[PDB]
């Protein structure tokens, strides 16, 4: 996320033996560390 | 017959013309299609 | 606060420039560094600046033979945030008991 320049990550592993159709389980995602840098961002990519 | 006449004046002396109580309608002076030149400078020409 | 020898140079000043004619608005909390050229109906300019091409970007002209008016202004805007964010510019005092 991106609100004020304020960076989030929300990272939460969990443990799953399925390959499609994600089930309907709940699970909470917590945040580590923020980033203040205070730019814009209008475009991403991920890496492979 | 400020734009359509038989003849107009020189430059030493042109024809002064004042508007007014009167409704005017600059849209079809922009969609005619055969002025060479429209050049309007102070105001935009589709926002007078 | 006013400067009257930090840009008051003699042969004028062309580094600043203001926008005055565009007509994309800057929203708060933006920038825009885009250097074009004003468009007035037809003739999309945006660099190509000729019939119906205004400058938006007009220039100041700091000079130190000018009046109080037109001398520059080093202008400097600190803003912060209250009850939004854990404070790290405190300056932290000691742990008392």
């Amino acid at each position: 996320k991106n609100i004020d320049g304020y960076f989030k990550i929300y990272s939460k592993h969990t443990p799953i033996n399925l390959v499609r159709d994600l089930p309907q389980g709940f699970s909470a995602l917590e945040p580590l560390v923020d980033l203040p840098i205070g730019i814009n961002i209008t475009r991403f990519q991920t890496l492979l | 017959e400020v734009f359509n006449a038989t003849r107009f004046a020189s430059v030493y002396a042109w024809n002064r013309k004042r508007i007014s109580n009167c409704v005017a309608d600059y849209s079809v002076l922009y969609n005619s299609a055969s002025f060479s030149t429209f050049k309007c400078y102070g105001v935009s020409p589709t926002k007078l | 606060w006013n400067s009257n020898n930090l840009d008051s140079k003699v042969g004028g000043n062309y580094n600043y420039l203001y926008r005055l004619f565009r007509k994309s608005n800057l929203k708060p909390f933006e920038r825009d560094i885009s250097t074009e050229i004003y468009q007035a109906g037809s003739t999309p300019c945006n660099g190509v600046e000729g019939f119906n091409c205004y400058f938006p970007l007009q220039s100041y002209g700091f000079q130190p033979t000018n009046g109080v008016g037109y001398q520059p202004y080093r202008v400097v805007v600190l803003s912060f945030e209250l009850l939004h964010a854990p404070a790290t510019v405190c300056g932290p005092k000691k742990s008392t008991n």
